[PDB]
């Protein structure tokens, strides 16, 4: 009972029965594909090998290769809990191997259960599904939770912009995991006809991209897209060849033929590859999803504008102050920001995201105007909030709403949230509002257990209850396509009323989340160019 | 005519399947088949409509005694016709339609498969399928004759209508032979 065994289509695995809410059966380090090593580096993943006898899946496998280094790290894009706690985080990635396509299954003891599959990721360069324990969400929701590992960074996303290396290996890995799940979850008491995929940040970007790919067909029916989209500056790499070349030249693969260049890269030791510094343009990525024409068949903006996606039940949202890091270094003793720093900050923003000469004097002045509280224009703390708002609006809210509108417009059931809570901690200054990543502890029930090394929050009864509310909504959605239904009412989102749930201690339905600011970014700023 | 047959008499009638609003399929490929008999030169037989606001649709019809399908998935109307087999003769016939993005097939009985390959780039998704209307009353071209063996993307719609499925509304002069 204690070490339960499940016969998968590749052979039997042995897991653990773990108490915490009933106990959960944990199957850790399950292989879902063949190692993408040797000839199969920079190739699509292949199914895994089968075996006779019983295979212990009772501890996490080696993680995918990654080199965590302040100054190589994409700080602005990583969630706060990651960057705040990176010593005790390097702990989860210290055991690496190119052979890393493994997933983990959390099965509640208690017909056929819904399956929530989590796609982790901050910047496409780092992480592991292993740092999220799915046990509480599984046991609380009576759903199977699966976490995955997919190829990261270079090994996961290197592309030449031609046939030599088409890219998207990490996305293909997520697809292969979902194929495994479709064919094998039944054996764990899962229902393949009720698979919700979900993720936060770059993981959310993957989830959005996967909803646009023909490869996803039949592999899942619902998605929850937390704090990321396919439309941000950092979701997709539009200039892969450029960065691949910089890498190749650094490691001595200078051949001009892209086919020979890839084979040379393919024979290099991976450690040599990940140790290099390839720094991308501000707010962009050097290695990540690319528009290859097959997996992702066109610019996601175009695909979504045009309605080229199937009908997934979709839930998406954003946190109040995602963009905390945008005010790094300019907040004073009194938690304020000066006018000169406000100007400089908007000026640099314009240079980084709208680098067109000219028209940018205009744009800069307009942005400043839009992000000044004309009813309290002297208050330095408000100046600070507005700056965090500028970046949060631009990188997260505007594209989330753009995405929500287009799903809703083509008839897919859509649900939108604004997350206005976060735990008290030292990971973040006390004046900060909910930052990038702060929802994660609530989605996964962490308050139900206590603070952990990654989330060293001081939780209150309120935190426990808000977590209960969030998990109920999330798992209800997994069950029925409606967060209100297991077999406060959160109204559906359509672009007419644009109702959304304000998630906080007191949840409430509201409408047109920051509509004027979203309009500013989606409507005015484009004209003006 | 095999299995569940419905007769459509003078003045017209209709059989409507509504998808639950939380579950309207979007498809990249479709498949439609039906058995029929009619003496009419003009009728709409079956029509699948996207939700209100969206233009996408698929329509099985008879025009000048010839069976065909007209559909649209976001680019233009695309038409496909069996323009030789006379099918308005009171005798039983089968029509099978296939769509794959902008491309389509049609065949009648054992005649050669008609294929249509529209020129220029084509949208491929039929979004948010809301209703399957059988009978042509709404389109102003009521069908008169018999229908059986309706299959649309796995849905055996006429059986569902025979077994009082919640989502089916039967109106007008239509009888369950
Ligand atoms: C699997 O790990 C368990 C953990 O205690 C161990 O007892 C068992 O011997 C291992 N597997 C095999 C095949 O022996
Ligand atoms: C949690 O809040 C309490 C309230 O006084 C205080 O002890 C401190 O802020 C936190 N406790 C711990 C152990 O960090
Ligand atoms: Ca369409
Ligand atoms: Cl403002
Ligand atoms: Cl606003």
């Amino acid at each position: 009972a204690q070490y339960p065994v499940v016969n998968t289509n590749y052979g039997k695995i042995r897991g653990l029965r773990t108490p915490l809410l009933g106990p959960v059966e944990q199957y850790l380090g399950v292989p879902y594909a063949s190692p993408p090593t040797g000839e199969r580096r920079f190739q699509p993943p292949e199914p895994p090998s089968s075996w006779t006898g019983i295979r212990n899946t009772t501890q996490f496998a080696a993680v995918c290769p990654q080199h965590l280094d302040e100054r190589s790290l994409l700080h602005d894009m990583l969630p706060i809990w990651f960057t705040a706690n990176l010593d005790t985080l390097m702990t989860y990635v210290q055991d690496q191997n190119e052979d890393c396509l493994y997933l983990n299954i959390y099965v509640p003891t208690e017909s056929k259960k819904p399956v929530m599959v989590y796609i982790h990721g901050g910047s496409y360069m780092e992480g592991t599904g292993n740092m999220i324990d799915g046990s509480i969400l599984a046991s609380y929701g009576n759903v199977i939770v699966i976490t995955i590992n997919y190829r990261l960074g270079i090994l996961g996303f290197l592309s030449t912009g031609d046939q030599a290396a088409k890219g998207n290996y990490g996305l293909l890995d997520q697809i292969q995991a979902l194929r495994w799940i479709e064919e094998n979850v039944g054996a764990f008491g899962g229902d393949p006809k009720r698979v919700t995929i979900f993720g936060s940040g770059a993981g959310a970007s993957c989830v959005s991209l996967l909803t646009l790919s023909h490869y996803s067909e039949g592999l899942f029916q619902k998605a929850i897209i937390q704090s990321g989209t396919a439309l941000s500056s950092w979701a997709v790499n539009y200039q892969p060849a450029k960065y691949t070349r910089i890498l190749a030249d650094k490691v001595g693969c200078n051949m001009l033929d892209t086919t020979d260049m890839v084979e040379c890269l393919r024979n290099k030791n991976y450690k040599e590859l990940i140790q290099q510094t390839i720094t991308p343009a501000t707010y962009h990525i050097a290695f990540g999803p690319v528009i290859d024409g097959d997996v992702i068949p066109d610019d996601p903006q175009i695909l979504m504008e045009q309605g080229e996606f199937l009908n997934y039940d979709i839930m998406l949202g954003v946190n109040q102050g995602e963009g905390l890091k945008f005010v790094d270094g300019i907040v004073d003793n009194e938690d304020g920001v000066t006018p000169n720093d406000f100007d400089f900050s908007v000026s640099n923003f314009v240079d980084n995201l709208y680098g067109y000469p000219e028209g940018k004097d205009t744009l800069r002045e307009t942005i400043k105007f839009m992000y000044t509280d004309w009813a309290d224009k002297e208050n330095p703390e408000t100046r600070r909030k507005t700056l965090v708002a500028l970046f949060t609006d631009h990188q997260w809210v505007a594209p989330a709403v753009a995405t929500a509108d287009l799903h809703a417009q083509y008839g897919s059931p859509t649900y939108f949230y604004a997350f206005y809570h976060h735990c008290q901690s030292e990971m973040k200054p006390s004046w900060a509002d909910s930052a990038h990543g702060d929802e994660v502890p609530y989605v996964f029930g962490i308050p139900m257990i206590g603070p952990t090394e990654l989330f060293s929050c001081n939780f209150s009864k309120n935190d426990v209850m808000l977590s209960a509310v969030v998990m109920t909504y999330w798992t209800n959605f997994a069950k029925t396509g409606d967060p209100n239904q297991p077999v406060v009412a959160w109204s559906r989102y359509n672009p007419k009323d644009q109702l959304y749930l304000h998630i906080g201690l007191k949840p409430r339905v509201r409408d047109h989340y920051r509509a004027t600011k979203v309009a500013f970014w989606l409507e005015l700023v484009p004209h003006l160019h | 005519h095999a299995g569940t047959t419905y007769i459509f008499s003078k003045g017209g009638g209709q059989i409507t399947y509504k998808w639950p609003p939380n579950d309207r399929p979007s498809t990249r490929a479709d498949r439609l088949a039906i058995g029929f008999s009619t003496v009419q030169k003009e009728a709409v037989l079956v029509r699948v409509d996207s939700s209100s606001g969206l233009g996408d649709y698929l329509e099985l019809h008879i025009h000048q005694g010839k069976i065909g399908v007209k559909f649209n998935v976001g680019t233009d109307d695309i038409a496909i016709e069996e323009s030789n087999a006379i099918i308005n003769d009171g005798k039983y016939h089968v029509v099978r339609f296939t769509r794959s993005g902008g491309n389509a097939t049609l065949q009648v009985d054992s005649w050669p498969v008609i294929e249509r390959y529209p020129a220029g780039r084509q949208l491929t998704i039929f979004n948010s399928q809301a209703t399957i209307i059988i009978g042509g009353k709404e389109q102003g071209q009521p069908f008169q004759g018999q229908l059986s063996g309706l299959y649309y993307n796995g849905l055996k719609v006429l059986n569902m209508a025979a077994e009082n499925d919640a989502n089916i509304a039967i109106v007008g002069n239509v009888r369950l032979v």
